[PDB]
């Protein structure tokens, strides 16, 4: 249960599993989390950005 | 005589029986009522 | 990211009344504009009007 | 004149048709709702505005009910809450688990009022349906396995667009909107059915995916693209 | 469960809004004939007779049909497409010559009518839903048909089989694909709907006209 | 005092199972187009006292009394036109009285729809009949057609100075179009969904004009009650549920058929007097449905002393509606065949309102996975009380039929249920 580094993952097949939902942005407490989305080129909705600012989150 | 079946009219009736007797029934129809407009969306 | 140099972008008050809000803002000393409420007004409503003998109103679907 | 109402045993003076939802709406008392907007015509099928009178023993749709003379609008009763429950349970039993990739997640009057007038739990233990998603031009998205089969689109549609290009085909829980061919849903009043779906069935397309709406800061101003000034 | 079938349409060669497809005079007639039955100003309630008269004419439903009905009640297409597709007994692709309906509700079901269907899978070679390869029989299931006391029954064209066995659906399926046509009714002895052993009531000759008048009338 | 044993002499609906002329002058031969100026001359309100004193109740359903909702359409003219609509969309399961009226007193049929029209002050009456029955239609057509040459309908009907229309409307298949709103906007063209209510069909019917929606029996027996007296009519059979009705029995039963019978005959001697009785005895009965699908189900020990009239059945907690007895014995399965029940009213859902669509679909897999155990003992209550849920809260009343016999089935054989569940979790762990 230990918290540390943050990490994106991935799927088993590769596609990374965010979908640009901004749940972190609404809960993150201190705001650490920065999320800009469009739609991908082929039509999934995917994040273009996602900050963490290290310095900012609280673990 | 009630040992036989009267109803047997129904086995000679075509595709357009239904509607050849309602080309039949158009002469003594009344006139049917008016709305004041030609269809719901004039 | 976006950056800011406006101290009162976020601040937003919430008051009861509109002499409220006025008066808090007289007694601060800012410029202040104030719209009129925009309320709906009540509208007639009748579910047997979409099946009508002679109006238009008359609906095509459910 | 005026006939006088009760709601939650507060007086209140209607004009004769009022609705049960409008002398709620003048009382200050807002029903849940999916299928009624007000500048629409009544349809009566989503049976989310149910609400008890207090001698009558089955519940009315409060926005297609007119209100008689000395009623009394039982509108927290047990028997509405139970009934908005049932509503809320089948909605969202064939509902699909699209929120986080739903451009309707914070804004969606199905979560509002789930959470609001919903249970908690779901018993539903069988499996959705899902219905293949319509092209109706390049500005409205369509995922049509969200839609709840309000018949707003329809309606509106209708009445205020004069195109009569929207409708239900089939019968049962396979009923489906849409244009049945591939036409496309195109008018100069055609985002408008984007926005008065309850739901994320139909979505703005140039909008997908961009934001949310509690990031948003909405700053009220006038339309500068014709002399309207909407 | 399922029925498998699409409320959707894609155009197809075979099915396309420029396929071919315009009432006879004798069928323009009869929609003439038909209009005249509503008040002026509704004719669009005749908007399921003509549908009906196009399919009898055509043997199914094309879109091309459909647009052709909107056009003459001058009603939406949208809204004849939502006409056609909520009624069932609506074609809205090819079927065969011979259209048989097999019900399979509860009273028909308790006097086992999975036999009758069994035996004509087996006599057609076909599952229900399917279209035999001369596309001459349409073998489906349906609700109640209206005749529940004469079960098992099916529905051919318009025609109804009724208190049939294995045999007796072998029978009418032969006679059906040998050109000739066989007589409607139920086929275990019966006329009617009156009970197999024998008359129960109205065994008297009814009476004449007025039998039990009142003295005002 | 008992009731049953009805005689030919009092029966109404003469010339059954087809065994004499149906055209006019075999009509006319029997008691048809008897007097019928002579009561059009009466006029409105005889013939709406003459009802209500008879106290007829809807043979289509719910029984509501017939002379209050005429009376109901009885309002002075507005400037709209008025409609008689007679129901002959037999998509009741179990029910073939509507089919066997047409084929077989069609003059009967528009006699008592020229009745009813001079009753309500209608211009026009609308017959809509289900698509399959195209061979009724044919002949109900004929019937009219001679009606018209006769001069009994048509200008100056039966030379009374009255005015009246009828016409014939053949609705595909729609057990919802049945319905009596659904009926209404199905002859409008419309997709054919029910509508709410108010407004009534009395005050905003079809076109949106008057109209009175009946069933075939009550607009046919209507003629023969204001003949009568309508005082003998209500002297056959009990007290508020009077009248001659006819039963559809069929299912595990000897000779299936229908007939006509009093009002409050017991269940069991109609089965072993007009039907042979259950198949192997009357002991080996498992159940009976006493109206049509929507009506529920009851075991062998309330059958064995039921009345076969309104109150009595519900009584019995079931209803009468469409009197179409559906017997099941012993050999039989009960849940598949509830099941199958609750399929048919899935396929014939109109999907308009939430309640019935979802609640229907839901209760469809739920008793899909019953009928082979593949669930749990505490589903039962959930099931019951989704179908409690489903009733109550629809727009019409498929919603609420589609649920009484899921919950006839949960409370009068439950333990079928939970051994069956007992069945499959042991036949789980053979592998
Ligand atoms: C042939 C027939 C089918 C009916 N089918 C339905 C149905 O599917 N659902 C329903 O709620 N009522 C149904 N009803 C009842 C109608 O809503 C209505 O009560 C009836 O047509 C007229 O009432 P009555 O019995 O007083 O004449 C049916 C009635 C008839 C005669
Ligand atoms: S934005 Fe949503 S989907 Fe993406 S990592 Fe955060 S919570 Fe997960
Ligand atoms: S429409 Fe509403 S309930 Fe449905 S997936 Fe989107 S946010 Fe969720
Ligand atoms: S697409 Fe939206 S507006 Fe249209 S019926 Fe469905 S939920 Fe209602
Ligand atoms: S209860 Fe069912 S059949 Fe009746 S209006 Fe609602 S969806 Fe249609
Ligand atoms: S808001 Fe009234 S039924 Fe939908
Ligand atoms: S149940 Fe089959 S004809 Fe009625
Ligand atoms: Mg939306």
């Amino acid at each position: 249960r230990f918290r540390g580094e943050h990490a994106l993952r991935r799927y088993p097949s590769g596609e990374e599993r965010c979908i640009a939902c901004k749940l972190c942005e609404a809960v993150c407490p201190a705001q650490a989390i920065t999320i800009e989305a469009e739609p991908r080129a082929d039509g999934s909705r995917r994040t273009t950005r996602y900050d963490i600012d290290m310095t900012k989150c609280i673990y | 005589d009630n040992s036989t079946y009267r109803n047997l009219q129904h086995h000679e009736y075509s595709t357009y029986t239904f509607l050849d007797l309602n080309v039949e029934l158009s002469k003594f129809r009344m006139p049917q009522p008016s709305s004041g407009r030609q269809s719901p969306r004039h | 990211w976006s950056s800011t140099a406006d101290p009162l972008s976020n601040l937003v008050l919430t008051f009861s009344t509109k002499e409220d809000a006025v008066a808090f803002a007289e007694k601060n000393g800012w410029s202040f504009d104030v719209e009129e409420r925009k309320v709906p007004k009540p509208k007639s409503k009748s579910y047997g009007a979409n099946f009508s003998w002679n109006k238009r109103t008359r609906v095509s679907t459910k | 004149n005026l006939i006088e109402v009760f709601v939650d045993g507060q007086s209140v003076m209607v004009e004769p048709g009022t609705t049960v939802l409008q002398a709620c709406e003048k009382v200050g008392m807002q029903i849940p709702r999916f299928c009624y907007h007000e500048r629409l015509s009544v349809a009566g099928n989503c049976r989310m505005c149910l609400v008890e009178i207090e001698k009558a023993p089955k519940v009315v749709a409060a926005c297609a009910m007119p209100v008689m003379k000395g009623w009394n609008i039982l509108t927290n009763s047990e028997k509405s809450k139970k009934a908005r429950e049932g509503v809320m349970e089948f909605l969202l039993a064939n509902h699909p688990l699209d929120c986080p990739i739903c451009d309707q997640g914070g804004e969606c009057d199905l979560q509002d009022q789930s959470m609001m007038f919903g249970s908690d739990r779901s018993r539903f233990l069988e499996g959705k349906r899902a219905v293949e998603d319509k092209n109706i031009g390049p500005l409205v998205k369509t995922i049509m396995t969200r839609c709840i089969q309000c018949t707003r689109c329809i309606r509106f549609a209708s009445e205020i667009a004069g195109v009569d290009d929207l409708g239900t085909t089939g019968r049962g829980n396979d009923m489906q909107v849409g244009t049945y061919i591939e036409k496309m849903f195109m008018s100069e009043l055609s985002g408008n059915i984007i926005d008065i779906c309850p739901v994320g069935a139909l979505t703005s397309k140039p909008y997908a995916f961009t934001a949310r709406p509690w990031e948003t800061r909405k700053t009220e101003s006038i339309d500068v693209m014709d002399a309207v000034g909407s | 469960g399922a029925g498998g079938a699409l409320f959707v349409h894609r155009d197809t060669p075979e099915n396309n809004p420029d396929t071919p497809f315009d009432f006879t005079p004798e069928n323009y007639k009869r929609i003439e004939a038909i209009v005249k039955n509503y008040p002026e100003g509704h004719k669009a309630a005749a908007v399921l007779p003509v549908l009906d008269l196009a399919q009898r004419q055509n043997g199914w439903l094309p879109i091309s049909a459909m647009n052709k009905v909107a056009e003459i009640l001058q009603v939406p297409p949208m809204r004849v497409y939502e006409v056609a597709t909520f009624y069932t007994m609506y074609n809205r692709k090819p079927v065969g010559k011979y259209h048989i309906q097999v019900c399979t509700t509860t009273p028909c079901m308790l006097r086992n009518s999975d036999s009758i269907l069994e035996a004509i899978q087996k006599k057609l070679g076909i599952k229900v839903g399917e279209t035999t390869p001369d596309k001459l029989f349409t073998l489906i299931e349906v609700e109640c048909l209206g005749a529940c006391v004469n079960a098992p029954m099916v529905q051919i064209n318009d025609n109804y089989y009724e208190d049939l066995t294995p045999k007796d659906i072998e029978e009418i399926i032969d006679e059906l694909k040998a050109g000739k046509i066989p007589k409607p009714g139920p086929r275990s002895g019966r006329f009617s709907c009156e009970p197999a052993g024998g008359l129960t009531s109205l065994t008297e000759p009814p009476k004449g006209p007025g039998f039990g008048v009142q003295a005002g009338l | 005092t008992s009731f049953g044993s009805l005689k030919d002499e009092d029966r109404i609906f003469t010339n059954l199972y087809g065994r004499h002329d149906w055209r006019l002058k075999g009509a006319q031969s029997r008691g048809d187009w008897y007097k019928t100026k002579e009561i059009l001359l009466k006029g409105p309100d005889w013939i709406l006292g003459e009802v209500k004193t008879s106290g007829l109740r809807g043979r289509g359903g719910a029984g509501f009394p017939t002379g209050l909702k005429w009376s109901f359409m009885n309002k002075p003219s507005d400037g709209r036109p008025k409609y008689l609509v007679v129901n002959a969309d037999e998509g009741e399961p179990g029910t073939c009285k509507d089919r066997e009226i047409i084929r077989h007193d069609p003059h009967k049929l528009v006699e008592g729809c020229l009745v009813g029209g001079r009753a309500m002050g209608a211009r026009a009456a609308y017959i809509y009949i289900r698509g399959e029955f195209y061979n009724e239609a044919s002949n109900l057509q004929v019937a009219i057609r001679e009606a018209y040459e006769a001069g009994l309908i048509g200008k100056n009907a039966c030379g009374s100075g009255y005015d009246f229309d009828v016409f014939v409307v053949r609705g595909a298949g729609a057990y919802i179009c049945g319905e009596e709103t659904a009926l209404i906007e199905s002859i409008e063209g419309k997709q054919g969904k029910p509508r709410l209510k108010p407004p009534f069909p009395a005050d905003v019917g079809v076109f949106g004009c008057p109209t009175t929606v009946a069933n075939v029996e009550t607009v046919a027996v209507s003629p023969t009650i204001c003949r009568r007296g309508g005082a003998w009519f209500a002297s056959f059979g009990r007290e508020r549920n009077s009248g001659t009705k006819l039963f559809n029995i069929s299912g595990h039963v000897n000779h299936p058929c229908t007939v006509e019978e009093e009002m409050s005959v017991p269940l069991k001697e109609l089965i072993e007097k007009h039907a042979g009785g259950v198949i192997g005895g009357w002991d080996n009965l498992l159940a009976v449905i006493p109206g049509g699908s929507s009506t529920p189900l009851i075991p062998k020990s309330v059958c064995e002393t039921v009345l076969m009239d309104f109150d009595a059945l519900v009584q019995a907690q079931t209803g009468l509606g469409t009197a179409a007895v559906i017997v099941m014995d012993r050999s039989t399965d009960i849940v598949k065949a509830i099941a199958r029940l609750i399929e048919f009213y899935k396929h014939e859902s109109c999907g308009q309102c939430t309640p019935c669509r979802e609640g229907v679909d839901w209760m469809n897999k739920v008793m899909a996975r019953f009928v082979k155990g593949d669930a749990r003992p505490a589903e039962i209550d959930s099931l019951w009380e989704i179908s409690k849920q489903i009733e109550g809260h629809t727009i019409c009343a498929l919603g609420d039929g589609a649920a009484w016999p899921v919950q006839g089935l949960i409370r009068h054989f439950r333990p079928e249920l939970e051994e069956r569940m007992q069945q499959f979790a042991l036949q789980h762990q053979a592998r």
